[PDB]
C-alpha cells in the first residue's frame, strides 16, 4: 500500500507535495470529503436503557410471568364471583417490587464501578505540526487530512497514520498498538510487506520517543489502524456469563416442576368435583407458588458481597455476574507486553568475570540480587554510570526508582535506574567525575564515548569510558578485565564473549558492551585539548569490562500467580504481538513454559535432525507466530491446541487474538483474557470475562473489560479464581436453603383446596417468610469457608457441574421441605385440637368455617363459634405454621453450612454473621407474634409457648438426618449413597 | 433426556432403588406424623377444651336469619303473606327442636341458679341438661299464632346465645336480652318490646354448659323479642344486647359478640 509505494508513486494519490505539503483550499475540500481526524465516540446507551436491562434476566422474566399470571387469575376470580382476591395483588406487588429493587441495586453497582473506573480517564487537547504550501504551523490533530505533510519530534504523540518521508534517529512506542516492547526505529525505507511490521509507517496514537521525522498522512480517523481495531471490537458480541447460564438452567428446572405439579393438581381438582375455571385458577396458583420471591434479592446480595470483597483487593467488576467467571474459568489467554510484563526496559543480566549474573528486575526490588564485591564489578559500574546522559526529573525522592521519570532513551533510563539501585546516588557519582570530552551515539560508530577525570585529586589520569554494541566494542579492547586483572585476548576470551553474547541474545535481551581505558599522565596530561573532530585520544586497545543485557521483565507477582493458576487446573496461553524469541523467554520466566519443556525446534536442535523429522507429540511447548497462524485452518489450530499443553502465540494481530479466543471457546472452554493495550480489546470483549490493567490499560481495553485491576496486581486473578469458586459453592448452599421452605409454604394450600380444612397459612405470612425472616440467613451462607482445598481442584465442567441440579432440588424440596410441612401440620392440628377443633372435624370444614352467614358453628365440644372468633383461630393457625417453618429453617441454615463436612468439623459459631442472622430471625418472629396490633395488622397471633416447642423435634430430625447423610457420604465415597444423596 | 437405555438420565434398576428410598422416607415421615397426632388426641380432654382463647365472650344469633350483603336484613310485606311465609317457616323449623318430644332427654329445672354438676349422674355416664320447650315463648311459640306476629306487623325474633363450655355469665342476676333502635327514630318513639320469657332473661340453671359429650341433650335457652312499634315502609336498625356481668359486646372486630344487629323493614 502506502509503504510499498514510492515517493513518485505517492504525492499524486493525495494531490500533495513531499516538500511543500497540501494547499489550504485542497485541505479544506478534503476535510469536507472525509471526517475530522478523530475516532467517532462510542454510541453508548441511555441511562434508562441501562436500568431497563437490569429488569431482564431469566429469574426476572420468571418473576414477571408469575406476576402476570397473578393478575390474570385476579381478573378471572373478580369477573366470576370471588372475594378475598387481594392475595393475588399482594403476590404480584411483591414480585414486581423485588424485581425493581434488585434492578436498582444492580444499576447502582454498575454506576459506582463506572464512576470509579472513569475517574482514571483524563482529557487533554491534542495538537500537531503540519506543513502546507511550504509553511509550518501548529494545527489541531483532528484538522489533519490525508496527504498532509506533518512533523514529529521526540515526546510528541503521532497524530495520524503516516508514511515516513525522512527520519533522524526516530523511535516510536508501539507497545499499546502492537505487542512490541522495545522502541522501534522509524526509517523512510520499506522493510516489510505488512504495514504493521514496516519501519516507514508511523501509527496514530503512538508516542514518538526520540528523534525527528517527516511524512505524509496516509490514513485518518476511523480508517487508521486503531480506528479499525475499534471497529472490529464493536462487531464482537458479548455472550452471556456462566452464572447467567446457570440461573437460566435453574429457571428451566423451576418452570418444569411448577408445570408438572400444577397439571397434576388440576387433574385432581377436576376429579374431586371442581369446575374447570376453579381448577385452572388452582393450576395458576400452584405455578405462581413455585416461583420464589426473595431468591433474586438473595443472589444479588451474595454477588454484591463477593464484589465488595474483590474491591477490597483493588479488583473492580463492572457487573455483579463477573465475580464467578474466574472461578469457572478453564483457560486464561494472557497478553504479554504490559500485562505479564512491566512494559519497561530493565537491566536483567550482566556478564563479567566470565560469568552471567542476574539482576533484580522486580518493580518493588523484592528479589534476588547478584554479587557486588568484585573489582570487575566496581569498574563496570563506574563505566556504566559515567557513560550515561540520562537524568531524573527533579522533585522525585519518595517515588521508587523503577517508577521515577527520567529524561533520556529507554536504554539509558534502564542503565541510570540500575546505577541508582546498585551503586546509589548516580548523579553524585557522575558529578564527582567531571566530563571533559564526549561523543554521542551515531549509526556509523555504533558506540558512545566520553572522557572524565578521577575523583581523587592525587590521580591526574583521565578515565575513558565507552558503551556500544558488543561486537563493535570487542573489535576494539585488546585487553579484558578478568577478576580484577587486565588479561589479553587469547582467542579463548573472544569465544567466551561470543558464547555469552549469543546466549543473552537467545534469551530475548538487548546487550550492550562496556569498556574502559585509563589515560597515561605523559601522553594526556591535565589540560589536554581533546577534540571530537581530531580523534587524538585513543579509541583502541581498551580494557573490556563486561556485557549488560536488558529486557522488559515480568511483574513481581506474575510468576507465582501463573503457578497458582496452573495448580488450579487452569491452562495459561500467552497471546502477544511481540517477537517470538522475547515471547518464549518471558513465557519460560513466568512459568507458562515449564522447566524441561521443549518445542519441536528445541528437540530438533538437541537431536541434530530437521524439524519435520521429530514427533510433535514429544514437544510439550509450542510457539506459533502470526504468519503461521494466518495459513492455519481451524482444524489445524484445534490440533495444535490439543497437542501442545504449553502454548505461546507470537506476532499475533488483534483479529488473530480474537480467533484464538473463539477457538478455545468453541472447544467448550470458559475463557478469560488479560490484556492492557488496544490490540486485545476485541479479545477482551469476546472473552467470558475480560480483565484489564487499571494503570497500564488503555481506555479501549478497560471499556472492553468486565474486571479492572486498579493496582495492576496480577495475583488478583488468583484471588478472583478463589472467590469465584467459593461464591459458586456458597450460592449453591444459599439456593438450597431458599428452595427448602417453598414446599411448606405450598402444601398447606394444596391441603386447603383438596381436603377442605381451614386455611393453615396465609398469603401475608408467606410473604413475611419469603421477604423478611429468611433473606438474612440465606445471605449469611455467603460467608462459609471452603470445605476443601478449593484452589487445588480442577475447573468445573460447564456441561455436567451445574449450580442447581436434580439431587439438590429433589433433596431440598421433597425431603427437607416435606419434613418441614409435616412439622407445620403437626403444629396446626395441635393448636386446632387444643382450642376445640379435632382433626376429623377439620377435614371438610372449609365452607362452613368461611361462611359469613354462620355465627354459631359447633366445634368438637359442641361450643358455638362466630365467624370472627373462627377467623382469629385461623390467624393462630397461620402463626403456628409460620413458627414451625422458622424453627425448621434454623436447623436448615445450620445444615446448609456444609455439603460434605460435619457441622462439628466446620464449626457451629465460626460464621458469626450466620449466628447473628439466626438471632435476628428469632427476634423478628417474636416481635411479629407478640407485638400489640399484629392480629389486625399482619394477622399474627400471640401463640402459646408449647406451640413453639412442637416443631423443635422436627428441626432436630432435620439436623440429625442431614448429619447422618453427610457421614454416609464421607465414609463411602463412590457408593450408591454418595451418587444419589450428595448434592 | 428420555432414552431406551438410560431413561431421564437414570437406568431402570437405579430408578427402582431411588423410588424405593423415597417411598421408605415418606412412609417413615407419615408414621411419625401419625404418631404425633395419636399422642395429641390421647392427651386431649374429651369433656373440656384445653383453652378458650377465642371464646372469652359468647356470640349472639337471631332467628329468622336472613342476610343481605353486610349482615342480617329482614324485609317483608304485611299485605303480602308470601313475603313472610319463609320467615315463619324458618321459625317453625327452628322451634321443631324445642318440642317436648325433642326435649324428652332433658329434665325439669326450677332452681333458678347455676346447675353445677361435679358428677356423671345422668344415664349413660352423662350429666343432666334442663328442658327448654317452645311453650315457654308464650305468644311467640307459634301457637295460637302460626305467623309469629309477622302477619300482624309485630314480628317475633328468637335470640340465642352461643354456648361455651363452663362459661358463667354472672349470678347476681340472670342474663337479659335488651333490644333497641341503633339510631332512634327522631320522629318515632323508642322501640317497645315484649319479651318471652318475661323480662327477656335466660334462667341461670341452663349454665354452665359441660359440652356435647357430657350433655348430648343440651338446648340453648331462648328469648323471644316481639317488636311492637316498628314504623311501616321504613328502614330501621335493631340491636339486641345481652346484659350480663361476664358478657361483653364492645368488640370492634366481631359485631356478633354479646349482641346481634339486624336491619328491619316492614311494608304495608
Ligand atoms: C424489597 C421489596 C419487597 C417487599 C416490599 C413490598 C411489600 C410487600 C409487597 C406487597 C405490597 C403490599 O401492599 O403488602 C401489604 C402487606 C400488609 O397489608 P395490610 O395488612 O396493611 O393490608 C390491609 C388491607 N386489608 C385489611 C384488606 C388486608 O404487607 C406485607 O405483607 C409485608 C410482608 C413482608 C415484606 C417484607 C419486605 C422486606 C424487604
Ligand atoms: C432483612 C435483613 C435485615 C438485617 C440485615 C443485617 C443488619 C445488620 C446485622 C449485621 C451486620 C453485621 C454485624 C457484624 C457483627 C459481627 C462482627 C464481625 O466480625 O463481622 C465483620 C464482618 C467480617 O467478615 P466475616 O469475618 O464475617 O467474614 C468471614 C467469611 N469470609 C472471610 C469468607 C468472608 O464484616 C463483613 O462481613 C462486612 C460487613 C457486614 C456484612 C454482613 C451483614 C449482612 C449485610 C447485608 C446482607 C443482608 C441484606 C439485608 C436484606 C437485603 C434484601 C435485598
Ligand atoms: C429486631 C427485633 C424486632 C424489632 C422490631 C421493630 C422494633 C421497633 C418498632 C416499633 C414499632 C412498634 C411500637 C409499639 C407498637 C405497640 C404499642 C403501640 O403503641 O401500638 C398499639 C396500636 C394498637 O394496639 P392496641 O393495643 O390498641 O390493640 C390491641 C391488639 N391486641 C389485642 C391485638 C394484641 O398499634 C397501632 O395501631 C399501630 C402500631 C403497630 C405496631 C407497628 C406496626 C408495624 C410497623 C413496623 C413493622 C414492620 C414489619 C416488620
Ligand atoms: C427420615 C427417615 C429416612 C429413612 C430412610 C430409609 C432408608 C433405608 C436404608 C437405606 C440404605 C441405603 C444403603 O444401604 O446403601 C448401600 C449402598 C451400597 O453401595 P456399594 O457398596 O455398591 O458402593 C461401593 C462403591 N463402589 C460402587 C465403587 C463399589 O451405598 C453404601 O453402602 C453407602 C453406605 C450406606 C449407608 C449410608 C447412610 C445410610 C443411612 C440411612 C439412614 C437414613 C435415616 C437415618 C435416621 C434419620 C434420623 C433419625
Ligand atoms: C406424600 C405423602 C403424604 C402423606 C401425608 C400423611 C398421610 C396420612 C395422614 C392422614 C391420614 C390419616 C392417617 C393419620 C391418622 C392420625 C393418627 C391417628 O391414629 O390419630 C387417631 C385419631 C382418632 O382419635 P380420636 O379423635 O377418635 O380420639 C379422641 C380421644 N378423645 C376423645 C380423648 C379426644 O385419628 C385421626 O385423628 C384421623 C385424622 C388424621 C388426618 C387429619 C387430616 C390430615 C390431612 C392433611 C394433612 C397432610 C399433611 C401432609 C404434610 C406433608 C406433605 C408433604
Ligand atoms: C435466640 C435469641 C432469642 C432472644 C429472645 C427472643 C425474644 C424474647 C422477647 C419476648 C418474648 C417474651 C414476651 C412475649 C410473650 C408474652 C406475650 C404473650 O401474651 O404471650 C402469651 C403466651 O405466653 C406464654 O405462653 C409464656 C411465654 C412464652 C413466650 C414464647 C417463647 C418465645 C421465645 C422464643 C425463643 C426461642 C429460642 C429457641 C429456639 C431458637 C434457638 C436459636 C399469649 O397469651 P395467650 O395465647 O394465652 O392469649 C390468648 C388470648 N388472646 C388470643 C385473646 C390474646
Ligand atoms: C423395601 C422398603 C423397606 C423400602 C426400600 C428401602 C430402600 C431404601 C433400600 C432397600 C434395598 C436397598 C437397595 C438394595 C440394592 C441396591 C443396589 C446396590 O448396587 C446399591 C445399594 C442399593 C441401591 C440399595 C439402596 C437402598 C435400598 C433401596
Ligand atoms: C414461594 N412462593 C410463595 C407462595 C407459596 C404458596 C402459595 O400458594 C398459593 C396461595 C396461597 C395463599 Cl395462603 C393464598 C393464595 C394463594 O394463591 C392465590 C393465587 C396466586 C396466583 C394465581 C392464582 C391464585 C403462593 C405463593
Ligand atoms: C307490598 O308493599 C307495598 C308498599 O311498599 C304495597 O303497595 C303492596 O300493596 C304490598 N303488597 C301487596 C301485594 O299488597
Ligand atoms: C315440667 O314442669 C312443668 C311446670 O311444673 C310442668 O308443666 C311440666 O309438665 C313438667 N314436665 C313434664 C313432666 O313433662
Ligand atoms: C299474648 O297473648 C295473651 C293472651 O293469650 C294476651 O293477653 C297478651 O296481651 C298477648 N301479648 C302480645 C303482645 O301479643
Ligand atoms: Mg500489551
Amino acid at each position: 500500500n502506502d509503504h510499498q509505494l514510492s515517493v513518485a508513486e505517492l504525492e499524486q494519490k493525495y494531490q500533495t507535495s513531499a516538500t511543500k505539503g497540501l494547499s489550504a483550499s485542497l485541505a479544506a475540500e478534503l476535510l469536507l470529503r472525509d471526517g475530522p481526524n478523530a475516532l467517532r465516540p462510542p454510541r453508548g446507551t441511555p441511562e434508562y436503557v441501562k436500568f431497563a436491562r437490569q429488569l431482564a434476566g431469566g429469574l426476572q422474566c420468571l418473576m414477571w410471568v408469575a406476576a402476570a399470571i397473578c393478575l390474570i387469575a385476579f381478573a378471572i376470580q373478580a369477573s366470576e364471583g370471588d372475594l378475598t382476591t387481594d392475595d393475588n395483588l399482594y403476590l404480584a406487588l411483591a414480585l414486581i417490587a423485588v424485581v425493581v429493587v434488585t434492578g436498582c441495586f444492580g444499576y447502582y453497582q454498575e454506576f459506582k464501578s463506572t464512576n470509579i473506573i472513569a475517574s482514571f480517564k483524563n482529557l487533554v487537547p491534542q495538537q500537531a505540526t503540519v506543513i502546507r504550501d511550504g509553511d509550518k504551523f501548529q494545527i489541531n490533530a483532528d484538522q489533519l487530512v490525508v496527504g498532509d505533510l506533518v512533523e514529529m519530534k521526540g515526546g510528541d504523540r503521532v497524530p495520524a497514520d503516516i508514511r515516513i518521508l525522512q527520519a533522524q534517529g526516530c523511535k516510536v512506542d508501539n507497545s499499546s498498538l502492537t505487542g512490541e516492547s522495545e522502541p522501534q526505529t522509524r526509517s523512510p525505507e520499506c522493510t516489510h510487506e505488512s504495514p504493521l511490521e514496516t519501519r516507514n509507517i508511523a501509527f496514530f496514537s503512538t508516542m514518538c520517543l526520540e528523534g525527528t521525522a517527516q511524512g505524509l498522512v496516509v490514513n485518518t480517523g476511523d480508517r487508521t489502524i486503531i480506528g479499525r481495531i475499534a471497529s472490529l471490537a464493536s462487531g464482537v458480541e458479548n455472550e452471556k456469563t456462566p452464572i447467567a447460564i446457570e440461573i437460566e438452567h435453574f429457571v428451566d428446572i423451576i418452570a418444569g416442576l411448577a408445570i408438572l405439579f400444577g397439571a397434576t393438581f388440576f387433574i385432581v381438582a377436576m376429579c374431586i368435583g371442581y369446575t374447570f375455571l376453579r381448577a385452572m385458577v388452582f393450576f395458576m396458583a400452584i405455578v405462581v407458588a413455585y416461583v420464589p420471591e426473595g431468591l433474586l434479592a438473595t443472589v444479588t446480595v451474595c454477588l454484591s458481597l463477593t464484589a465488595k470483597r474483590l474491591a477490597s483487593k483493588n479488583c473492580v467488576v463492572k457487573n455483579l455476574e463477573a465475580v464467578e467467571t474466574l472461578g469457572s474459568t478453564s483457560v486464561i489467554c494472557s497478553d504479554k507486553t504490559g500485562t505479564l510484563t512491566q512494559n519497561r526496559m530493565t537491566v536483567s543480566h550482566l556478564w563479567f568475570d566470565n560469568h552471567i549474573h542476574s539482576a533484580d528486575t522486580t518493580e518493588d526490588q523484592s528479589g534476588q540480587t547478584f554479587d557486588q564485591s568484585s573489582e570487575t564489578w566496581r569498574a563496570l559500574c563506574r563505566v556504566l554510570t559515567l557513560c550515561n546522559r540520562a537524568a531524573f526529573k527533579s522533585g522525585q525522592d519518595a517515588v521508587p526508582v523503577p517508577k521515577r521519570i527520567v529524561i533520556g532513551d529507554a536504554s539509558e533510563t534502564a542503565l541510570l535506574k540500575f546505577s541508582e539501585l546498585t551503586l546509589g546516588n548516580a548523579m553524585g557519582y557522575r558529578e564527582r567525575f567531571p566530563k571533559v570530552c564526549e561523543i554521542p551515539f551515531n549509526s556509523t560508530n555504533k558506540f558512545q564515548l566520553s572522557i572524565h577525570t578521577l575523583e581523587d585529586p592525587r590521580d591526574p589520569r583521565h578515565v575513558l569510558v565507552m558503551k556500544g554494541a558488543p561486537e563493535r566494542v570487542l573489535e576494539r579492547c585488546s585487553s579484558i578485565l578478568i577478576k580484577g586483572q587486565e588479561l589479553p585476548l587469547d582467542e579463548q576470551w573472544r569465544e567466551a564473549f561470543q558464547t555469552a553474547y549469543l546466549s543473552l541474545g537467545g534469551l530475548g535481551e538487548r546487550v550492550l558492551g562496556f569498556c574502559q581505558l585509563y589515560l597515561s599522565e605523559k601522553d594526556y596530561p591535565p589540560g589536554y585539548a581533546f577534540d571530537v573532530e581530531a580523534m587524538n585520544f585513543p579509541t583502541s586497545g581498551l580494557c573490556f569490562a563486561g556485557l549488560v543485557s536488558m529486557i522488559d521483565p515480568p511483574r513481581a507477582t506474575v510468576p507465582d500467580a501463573v503457578l497458582k493458576c496452573r495448580t488450579a487446573g487452569i491452562r495459561v496461553i500467552m497471546v502477544t504481538g511481540d517477537h517470538p524469541i522475547t515471547a518464549k523467554a518471558i513465557a519460560a520466566s513466568v512459568g507458562i513454559i515449564s522447566e524441561g519443556s521443549e518445542t519441536v525446534e528445541d528437540i530438533a536442535a538437541r537431536l541434530r535432525v530437521p524439524v519435520d523429522q521429530v514427533n510433535r507429540k514429544d514437544a510439550r511447548a509450542c510457539v506459533i507466530n502470526g504468519m503461521q497462524l494466518k495459513d492455519m485452518d481451524p482444524s489445524e489450530l484445534v490440533e495444535a491446541l490439543r497437542t501442545h499443553p504449553e502454548m505461546v502465540f507470537a506476532r499475533t494481530s488483534p483479529q488473530q487474538k480474537l480467533v484464538i479466543v473463539e477457538s478455545c471457546q468453541r472447544l467448550g472452554a470458559i475463557v478469560a483474557v488479560t490484556g492492557d493495550g488496544v490490540n486485545d480489546s476485541p479479545a477482551l470483549k469476546k472473552a467470558d470475562i475480560g480483565v484489564a490493567m487499571g494503570i497500564a490499560g488503555s481506555d479501549a481495553a478497560k471499556n472492553a473489560a468486565d474486571m479492572i485491576l486498579l493496582d495492576d496486581n496480577f495475583a488478583s486473578i488468583v484471588t478472583g479464581v478463589e472467590q469465584g469458586r467459593l461464591i459458586f459453592d456458597n450460592l449453591k448452599k444459599s439456593i438450597a436453603y431458599t428452595l427448602t421452605k417453598n414446599i411448606p409454604e405450598l402444601t398447606p394450600y394444596l391441603i386447603y383446596i383438596t381436603v377442605s380444612v381451614p386455611l393453615p397459612l396465609g398469603c401475608i405470612t408467606i410473604l413475611f417468610i419469603e421477604l423478611c425472616t429468611d433473606i438474612f440467613p440465606s445471605v449469611s451462607l455467603a460467608y462459609e469457608k471452603a470445605e476443601s482445598d478449593i484452589m487445588h481442584l480442577r475447573p468445573r465442567n460447564p456441561k455436567r457441574d451445574r449450580l442447581v441440579n436434580e439431587p439438590l432440588a429433589a433433596y431440598s424440596y421433597f425431603q427437607i421441605g416435606a419434613i418441614q410441612s409435616f412439622a407445620g401440620f403437626t403444629d396446626y392440628f395441635t393448636a386446632m385440637a387444643q382450642e376445640g377443633w379435632f382433626p376429623l372435624l377439620c377435614v371438610g370444614l372449609r365452607p362452613q368455617w368461611e361462611n359469613h352467614h354462620l355465627q354459631d358453628l359447633q366445634d368438637s365440644y359442641g361450643q358455638e363459634w362466630t365467624f370472627g372468633q373462627r377467623l382469629y383461630q385461623q390467624y393462630t393457625c397461620y402463626t403456628v405454621f409460620f413458627i414451625s417453618i422458622e424453627m425448621c429453617q434454623i436447623a436448615d441454615v445450620l445444615i446448609r453450612k456444609t455439603r460434605r463436612l460435619s457441622a462439628f468439623q466446620q464449626g457451629f459459631f465460626r460464621n458469626r454473621i450466620l449466628v447473628i442472622a439466626i438471632v435476628f430471625q428469632v427476634c423478628i418472629g417474636c416481635f411479629l407474634c407478640y407485638c400489640p396490633g399484629m392480629p389486625n395488622i399482619f394477622n399474627f397471633m400471640p401463640i402459646r409457648f408449647q406451640w413453639w416447642l412442637v416443631p423443635m423435634p422436627f428441626s432436630l430430625l432435620i439436623f440429625v438426618y442431614d448429619e447422618i447423610r453427610k457421614l454416609g457420604v464421607r465414609c463411602c465415597p463412590g457408593s450408591w449413597w454418595d451418587q444419589e444423596l450428595y448434592y | 433426556n428420555p432414552d431406551t437405555g438410560q431413561m431421564l438420565g437414570r437406568t431402570l434398576s437405579r430408578w427402582v432403588w431411588i423410588s424405593l428410598y423415597y417411598v421408605a422416607f415418606y412412609v417413615v415421615m407419615s408414621g411419625i406424623f401419625a404418631l404425633c397426632i395419636y399422642v395429641l388426641m390421647r392427651t386431649i380432654d374429651p369433656y373440656t377444651p384445653d383453652y378458650q382463647d377465642q371464646l372469652k365472650s359468647p356470640g349472639v344469633t337471631l332467628r329468622p336469619d336472613v342476610y343481605g350483603e353486610k349482615g342480617l336484613d329482614i324485609s317483608y310485606n304485611v299485605s303480602d303473606s308470601t313475603t313472610w311465609a319463609g320467615l315463619a317457616h324458618t321459625l317453625h323449623r327452628f322451634l321443631a327442636g324445642y318440642s317436648p318430644a325433642a326435649q324428652e332427654g332433658s329434665i325439669n329445672c326450677t332452681s333458678e341458679k347455676y346447675f353445677f354438676q361435679e358428677s356423671f349422674l345422668a344415664p349413660n355416664h352423662t350429666k343432666f341438661s334442663c328442658k327448654f320447650t317452645a311453650d315457654m315463648l308464650q305468644n311467640c311459640s307459634g301457637r295460637p299464632d302460626p305467623t309469629f306476629g309477622f302477619a300482624e306487623g309485630k314480628p317475633c325474633f328468637i335470640i340465642k346465645m352461643n354456648r361455651i363450655v363452663k362459661f358463667l355469665p354472672g349470678n347476681s342476676t340472670a342474663p337479659r336480652v335488651d333490644c333497641a333502635f341503633l339510631d332512634q327514630p327522631r320522629d318515632g318513639p323508642p322501640l317497645q318490646v315484649e319479651y318471652f320469657p318475661a323480662n327477656g332473661t335466660y334462667s341461670l340453671h341452663y349454665f354452665p354448659y359441660y359440652g356435647k359429650k357430657a350433655q348430648p341433650h343440651y338446648s340453648n335457652p331462648l328469648v323471644a323479642a316481639k317488636l311492637l312499634n316498628v314504623p311501616r315502609n321504613r328502614d330501621v336498625v335493631i340491636v339486641c344486647k345481652i346484659l350480663a356481668e361476664h358478657v361483653s359486646f364492645d368488640n370492634p372486630h366481631d359485631p356478633y359478640e354479646g349482641k346481634v344487629e339486624f336491619k328491619l323493614k316492614i311494608q304495608k
